[PDB]
């Protein structure tokens, strides 16, 4: 999942 | 090359009517919120392990930042007018000040990439809470604790290394759909939000309103990039004038004052  | 004039005309003629906007802390310094560009280093403030160790630094920021503390400025209201004119496809924000939604832009138009103070979540049992629920504590310099499990209740701010919100993924459809990209008050340092600047089509104007040429706009300029460098409010003021929106912006801003 796209993560900061 | 394109000028600011050229971009304003594109908008005023609705040649660009699917505008995507990226913003950062620059747009909220006019509101009185300082940007970035014990606490062992700055980044600690959004690090989950540090937060578990010591959540008091974060909460001091949450208290400063909590909705109601600050009012949206003309930059926000410009973006609101963009929406009102039906030109705004989506506004992508790195800000956690929530001033976009306070300005009255509907949540469907917003992607709050770094989360929100409008809600909170217990760090232990995962019980969700309305942000109003922890407000007293945060303002009273208390660390809010969960009724159920005593765990720390943490605003739904996205921490370093955590999943970006669902709605961030909208970028896959939004950016290629955009017929104009507006980038306002971002250093474009924070991935993966930054590199979104590259995700519009080769043909699409990119207008940066910022103190400085930043990021891929600097290193990898494209034919139809426009840079309006200076104070962001001066930039927007200039854009609004070229658009001939000054009277519309007054009307809007006057209406909206009451709510605040
Ligand atoms: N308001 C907020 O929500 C807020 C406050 C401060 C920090 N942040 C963090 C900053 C970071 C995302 O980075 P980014 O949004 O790029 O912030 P940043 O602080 O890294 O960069 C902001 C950019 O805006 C520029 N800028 C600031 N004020 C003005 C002005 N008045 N006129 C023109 N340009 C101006 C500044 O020079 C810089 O290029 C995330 O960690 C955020 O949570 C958010
Ligand atoms: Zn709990």
């Amino acid at each position: 999942q796209p993560k900061k | 090359k394109l000028s600011l004039q050229d971009v304003a005309e594109l908008i005023r003629a609705r040649a660009c009517q699917r505008v995507v906007v990226m913003v950062g802390a620059g747009i909220s310094t006019p509101s009185g919120i300082p940007d970035f560009r014990d606490l062992p280093y700055p980044e600690a403030i959004f690090e989950l392990p540090f937060f578990f160790h010591n959540p008091k630094p974060f909460f001091t920021l949450a208290k400063e930042l909590y909705p109601g503390n600050y009012k949206p400025n003309v930059t926000h209201y410009f973006l609101r007018l963009l929406h009102d004119k039906g030109l705004l496809l989506r506004l992508y924000t790195q800000n956690i000040d929530g001033l976009e939604r306070v300005s009255g832009i509907p949540a469907s138009k917003l992607v709050e990439a770094h989360g929100t103070f409008a809600s909170a979540t217990c760090t232990v049992c995962q019980r969700p809470f309305p942000g109003e629920d922890i407000r007293a504590d945060v303002m009273a310099d208390r660390v809010p604790r969960c009724p159920v499990c005593t765990g720390v209740v943490k605003p739904d701010i996205v921490f370093f290394g955590e999943p970006l919100p669902q709605r961030f993924l909208l970028h896959v459809v939004d950016f290629p759909m955009a017929d104009l990209l507006l980038i306002l008050g971002t250093s474009l340092e924070v991935e993966p939000f930054a590199s979104l600047t590259e995700a519009v089509r080769s043909s699409v104007p990119r207008l940066l309103i910022n103190r400085d040429l930043v990021g891929p706009l600097a290193w990898h300029p494209r034919s139809r990039d426009v840079a309006q460098l200076g104070d962001v409010v001066h930039g927007v003021e200039s854009l609004v004038e070229l658009l001939g929106w000054t009277e519309e912006m007054r009307d809007l801003v006057q209406r909206e004052t009451g709510k605040l």
